[PDB]
């Protein structure tokens, strides 16, 4: 019981998301999405904490003190904050699919990899030993999926082979249909072996060029053309929110974390990006 | 347009030298917005003469004088003790640049000449003894900047900028 | 597989809203670009297969090649007709989307401005994006996961802002849309099609004769088939904010800005719209 | 040995940059390198790859010069300004597949030259898809930066 | 023996790790990572001891006196502590790989160098004299590896080639016969020369720029943009926990060191940094 | 030693004056902070291609740089992006000249006409691990003069 | 030799101690007195001087509040807690070069105003780097001790 | 073609134009029309030396001389004050280019025999000294352009170009 | 003092020695021993004219004449051709630099007039054709030192440096 409460959650992108990593030199995508130590889309916990804290300090002006606790005093630190976010792992990303031989057509599918489920298992393994909360149900569903590692499997459907993102033809084995849904939805979910899935997932991000217009010539400015990177709608990120026994982590988990469903993350907020939904594993296990 | 004078702010009471008229309208360069004083002019190598001051020009780069910048009639059409300046307003050494400045206005700083038979021998001078802090805001601030000080509440903010901002090197003959 | 691409055109005409049009067009471009090759002796084609047509048909005799480049021009025109005829808009998933989103923004206590704009003449949004780029040379802003064309919120925000900055001056614009030291006070959403009369996409052509031409001698037509958005197609999008301060200049500007251009090539009257409806859901 | 993508890009660039003669041809190639690397992401490598071969309009002589460029140095890309640009950017892509040992050079030339093995190339590219995609998009980013520097703008 | 118990272990980063070395004039990263005497990352034993000691004091609230004897009092230290920590040597760091010259695909790989192993031999040779405890199973694995110095070798793999961290080509020569997976995992371990390993390891670190946003106008503050340096999740550090006999060192070794699984090192704890796993060598075979 | 801190004073003095507009100054201040960490993370050669591309060195900007080596009243033409990247490119070349890493005659005739720019970049690539070792303290000094002598935006 | 440097350290400190109204700026200064003195003698004087000015964020009313602190006792340092602290330590270093005649006071005061001359100040300190580092040691070490003693947490 | 001559621009009046009448056609090369000076030619491996400056041919590529190309003839058949080459204008290293130039041009360049008896030992020289740029304007930029600066309103925008662009090298004897 | 002259490496034959007997002293500029050729001189803005290997001054910085400048005086004959240039040896662009030169170097270069007959369009001439690759050593390199073709197994490298170092331009008209 190092942690008073441990609250894993899934982050469902309502609209497109842009959480930037700043301009790089080894990228051609001037405003890229935050990546991982493996190349997968990620949401740094600094970005999760910043967005959720700022948002919380507006939805709950009454409980401002409970938040300047667990999340942080925010003006003169003077004390460590009792809460803890973990970097949001990419659970499953919408990738566009074209396939034949199916009584049910699909325009896009969910795609994940084994390395991506391992890091979700790793998160659940440790927080279960660093706290009381034990989410054996998620661990169970993930263990059955991890036992099929090395092969491209297909949950939630019966596809035989498809072409993912116009470029990768995969032949998909079918994991037994009785392994229940983890996305808790109707669209299927592929689990590609990580050599393939690292190419499929990266090309699955939306990449949009924007311009700036000469106000007088009504033409594109000089050097006013750049490109950004969004993660599609309905992407799912997995993260955890950990706390410490504080007489206020109890309130933060009891009242705040329950009345918290929709949050705006990242940038590009005024072009409709950033709206996202928090789905607590506690109630969607 | 809007020729400017340099109402220096020493501990002396004599700074009511009758440069009165406003800036065409009241387009001052110094402002009292709500945090204190802004766009204070600083010039180097001068001294406030410590009585009916006119900023006698010395050559010391360390000697400086602060004070607020306003436009007004230079002694009611008596420009004998002024320096007849006009600057592109980028040459202005203007601390606390709250709001950009124009491109040419005009400048008429009080002027005197070296009164010989004695060295300059100037000394630094601060603003203490809050009686003067009230005395200062009594003439050079209230009746020129009656914009406020009867409505707002943060005059204690500017009341210490008199003490903090404006130091200088008086003559002290 | 190559056995997968030869069947990609039949997949379009048998789904009509349910293939990934983005990936389906991209895969087609492998056939359109290897058209001469996919015709050599590549049998095992079904009865439904649309490549037999170019085996049977014949346009030149003195040239094996000139027979093909003519067949390729027809194939491109035929592909543009397949997409525009088969792929038709199903706008129920968009209405379920915007109605779910609108409820979210109410939870977040915004004031929402629902807006439906209707295409009056054949529109061209995102003409330089990548959808048919590898076939037609032009594109359409296409959301490959909603599987629908769309108007970027950045474009609507950028068009509206240019009208307020032109009308209401500069300081009023940067007080509604912000600048590099103030955040904007109005958010926009992409515009998705929610209802059409008959079609969603529609073929078109641009045939420049005198462009970068010195005289009449260097003039020759270069036809460019492409896809445009059909007329009488309704695009729905949202505008939400928190200050009532910014509610008036948006509800004012919207109807005017649509009747002018809202896309590409509007100098020759292509992308002209029509304010169909405005709904204003005040926060509280 | 093994050349990093930035050394492989310099090598491939100084062959193309010298084969192009008319500055109008180089300014076109500058437009190719800028947006053909963004198209490979949006529409995959394989669709964009054959797009380039078509826009190159590989005539008997144009394809002949392109092959000479792999070995000789006096080889000169000749044609229209938009044909040789796409013909140059095809060499850029071929120079990568060949040097990285992804696709054998014989199979590649025999693909562009004769129509029968062209379809077989479409297959090899779908097996080797995860191999090409991982790497190529940072070698092409070097070709893009090398062209924006060494070729004046539009 | 000089030491009653000598318990070497491995420190496995569950999340990204950041033990700070504080800002410095000659760094160019505002918040850098604790470095070695030859450049590699490391965990100063003062960071280890203070983090582990603070952990134990709240996990075992009744063994205060047993922890205070072995790890030193805090209020009035009338004597020296009985247990020592050694600076955590970087054992192996996760590297990204391009699996050329093979068809068995890995996405990442463990990379270590020979100089990093020599410092582990030194730690093992020394404490095998200051204590009766011997570690022949570990000391003979390491010495078998060190025989093949002057060459890049892979232990549990058949690779023959790779491109580590997108830039660095290596011609690997598999080990003579085999070594039973010093760090047990399906992922192989490469031992590189230190000229290459220095660059590979440095490219494998995680450097992240962060910002601070004004609390009312949603804009970055003045100069509120700094950079940090993390050690990748799944990194392995090697350290030893030595102790002199006191009748409390016996309890410490027998009761506390077998319930020490997950502790929290370094800083940035609210970003989920610093969760780490101790894996004792005594039970790692 | 501190020879590279003196060298960074001469170089920054040339740049600080050749950048006429004050918005071009505030852009070089942005380059000095970002481009020193990118040589750390990404390496010298990736960052150099990035620099040399946003510089947009045609021949007009090459003369401004070549003259700036010698004169002290040359001026960089272009907009805040181009001039700042072109200034930082000169910052780098100034170091490789005043440290014998490249023959100044070669570097000047390489910048001049048509194609020895490719020879330069080819040569610079072979010296990459040497350069990225020696310029660390120099570019870090430039980064601190920039943050000190140039106000933010 | 440096018997009057413990005196100088007391007038310079009492100035900085008073132009630090905010409490978190005093604490931030106590952090500079400890740390900055130990880089001057490990990293060198001007490498630490560059670091000081870069974090001081000059070119404001602050840069002129320094000029006032040389003579006035009512001046105040306003800015970021990390800025006032780093700039207050720049005063400490410059206050010594003035009172000890290592740098002419008239030069330094006009080099702190004329933007064109600041580079000449840094150029002067570079040649006086060995001489300065020797003399300030007793002075800075005293400032370090006064900080740890007088600057207390509430 | 047009027989063009290269009037370099050093600080000295050693230019003293000392060449013949203008174009004889309708077009110069070194335009000054609206965006400043244009098509400024650059020579490399030469120093003017301003002792009747005639571009003594050095071999160090780091020595350059800028200047203007105006169409004229080499001083009334005195064809030894110059070089008199004939080149296809593709090799013309020009600066601030404005428009096209054709395929064949004659260029006259004030030339000196290699100044032996001394090792070159040339050093860079810029242009400064507003007295000289004021001279240079009326000396060449008005004697050859007494039709501009009059249809042009802003003149003192291009005066600093001479200070900014026209650097050179000289033996400095 | 130290008389020196220029002889370079074209395909032509007129460059065989082109200049009479060497200095007689043991001094040269270019080493030949370990890494092949060292201190190859590069002169810019000149071409060789495919015959009569003299350097007509062009204007573009792209034209190279890479060769071995050596000690000597031109042909002990009419000085109607050669530059007769003196420079402090810090002003000639060497490549593959080795043991440093320290004195002033009076040098002679095969200079031709601009030859204003028609346009000069330079043609880059790379070195190939192994038969002359040895002939070049047979007619130039083996005589300038004579420590080659007599005691060198390093002749192999001199066969390669010509096809690797020297590459120039020529008018061919």
């Amino acid at each position: 019981p190092y942690y008073a409460f441990a609250e894993p959650f899934f982050i469902h992108a309502i609209t497109h998301l842009h959480v930037g990593s700043g301009s790089s030199v080894e990228e051609e995508i001037d405003l890229p999405f935050q990546r991982d130590e493996l190349g997968y889309p990620t949401i740094y916990a600094s970005s999760l904490k910043g967005a959720i804290k700022s948002f919380l300090l507006k939805e709950f002006p009454d409980k401002r003190d409970v938040i300047y606790k667990v999340l942080g005093e925010d003006e003169n630190p003077e004390e460590a904050s009792l809460g803890t976010f973990l970097d949001a792992i990419l659970f499953a990303i919408p990738s566009r699919i074209i396939e034949i031989d199916s009584a049910k057509p699909y325009v896009w599918v969910y795609v994940t990899t084994y390395e991506l489920l391992k890091k979700v298992k790793l998160y659940l393994d440790s927080i279960s030993q660093l706290s009381n909360a034990s989410f054996s149900n998620l661990k169970n569903k993930i263990d059955t999926i991890l036992a099929k590692e090395g092969k491209n499997i297909t949950l939630d459907s019966d596809l035989k082979s498809a072409i993912l993102n116009e470029d990768f033809y995969v032949e998909l084995e079918a994991l037994n249909n009785k392994i229940p849904s983890i996305i808790n939805a109707g669209v299927p979910l592929l689990v590609l072996e990580d050599s393939i899935g690292r190419e499929v997932i990266n090309r699955s991000l939306i990449r949009v060029r924007r311009i700036r217009i000469d106000r007088d010539k009504k033409v594109v400015e000089t050097g006013g053309l750049w490109s950004e990177e969004y993660v599609p709608m309905k992407t799912i990120f997995f993260s955890v929110l950990l706390g410490k026994e504080s007489k206020e982590s109890a309130i933060f988990a009891s009242c705040i974390l329950r009345n918290l469903r929709y949050v705006i993350l990242g940038g590009k907020e005024t072009i409709g990006k950033g709206i996202v939904e928090l789905r607590w594993v506690k109630d969607v296990i | 347009s809007t020729q400017r004078e340099y109402v220096f702010i020493p501990i002396t009471n004599s700074i009511t030298i009758d440069v009165k008229i406003t800036i065409g309208g009241s387009d001052h360069i110094t402002n009292i917005d709500e945090r204190g004083i802004h766009n204070v002019l600083v010039i180097t190598g001068y001294a406030v003469d410590e009585k009916n001051g006119r900023l006698v020009p010395t050559l010391d780069p360390c000697d400086y004088v602060k004070g607020i910048l306003v436009a007004g009639t230079p002694q009611q059409a008596q420009s004998n003790d002024f320096l007849t300046l006009k600057l592109p307003a980028n040459k202005l050494y203007l601390i606390r640049k709250k709001g950009n400045i124009s491109d040419d206005l005009k400048i008429y700083i009080p002027y005197s000449s070296p009164d010989a038979r004695n060295s300059m021998k100037t000394k630094p001078v601060s603003i203490s003894d809050d009686t003067i802090v009230n005395n200062i805001i009594k003439e050079v601030f209230d009746k020129i900047y009656n914009i406020t000080q009867k409505e707002k509440v943060k005059i204690e903010k500017v009341k210490e900028d008199i003490k903090e901002l404006f130091s200088y090197y008086a003559l002290e003959q | 597989a190559i056995d997968f691409l030869v069947n990609i055109l039949e997949l379009i005409k048998e789904k009509q809203c349910n293939i990934n049009l983005f990936s389906a067009i991209s895969l087609t471009s492998i056939v359109y670009n290897n058209f001469g090759e996919f015709l050599s002796n590549n049998q095992s084609y079904s009865t439904n297969n649309p490549l037999l047509k170019y085996h049977i048909i014949i346009l030149n005799d003195k040239n094996k090649t000139k027979d093909v480049e003519e067949k390729r021009n027809i194939f491109k025109r035929e592909v543009a007709e397949l997409i525009s005829r088969n792929f038709k808009l199903d706008g129920e998933k968009v209405r379920n989307y915007f109605d779910s989103l609108k409820e979210v923004l109410k939870s977040l206590k915004y004031t929402i401005v629902d807006v439906e704009i209707t295409t009056r003449t054949r529109a061209l949004i995102g003409v330089s994006t990548s959808l048919g780029k590898l076939i037609f040379g032009s594109g359409i802003s296409f959301d490959p996961y909603m599987n629908l064309p769309y108007i970027p919120a950045s474009e609507i925000k950028g068009i509206v802002r240019s009208y307020i900055e032109g009308k209401l001056g500069e300081q009023e614009a940067e007080e509604i849309f912000g600048n590099e030291e103030r955040e904007g006070n109005v958010n926009f959403t992409d515009a998705y099609p929610t209802r059409s009369k008959d079609f969603l996409f529609v073929p078109d052509v641009i045939t420049p004769h005198y462009n970068g031409k010195k005289s009449e001698a260097d003039a020759e037509p270069r036809p460019v088939i492409h896809l445009t958005i059909a007329p009488k197609v309704t695009f729905r999008f949202l505008i939400y904010y928190k200050r009532e301060d910014v509610g008036k200049p948006i509800c004012d500007s919207m109807p005017i800005i649509l009747i002018r251009g809202l896309g590409a090539r509007s100098s020759v009257g292509y992308s002209l719209f029509e304010l169909r409806k405005i709904e204003v859901i005040k926060a509280a | 040995l093994y050349e990093e993508d930035y050394k492989l890009a310099l090598e491939a660039f100084k062959k193309v940059f010298n084969a192009l003669t008319h500055y109008g041809a180089k300014q076109a190639f500058r437009s190719r390198a800028r947006d053909l690397v963004e198209e490979i992401y949006n529409s995959g490598f394989i669709p964009t790859f054959f797009y380039i071969i078509s826009k190159a309009e590989l005539n008997s002589d144009s394809l002949d010069s392109l092959i000479s460029l792999f070995s000789s140095d006096n080889a000169i890309l000749r044609g229209s300004d938009e044909n040789v640009s796409y013909s140059a950017y095809l060499f850029i892509i071929l120079y990568y597949l060949i040097k990285r040992g992804i696709i054998e050079q014989k199979f590649l030339i025999q693909a562009l030259r004769c129509e029968k093995t062209r379809l077989d190339l479409i297959d090899k590219l779908y097996n080797l898809a995860p191999i090409i995609s991982a790497k190529i998009r940072t070698y092409l980013l070097a070709i893009k930066r090398l062209s924006e520097a060494l070729i004046e703008a539009r």
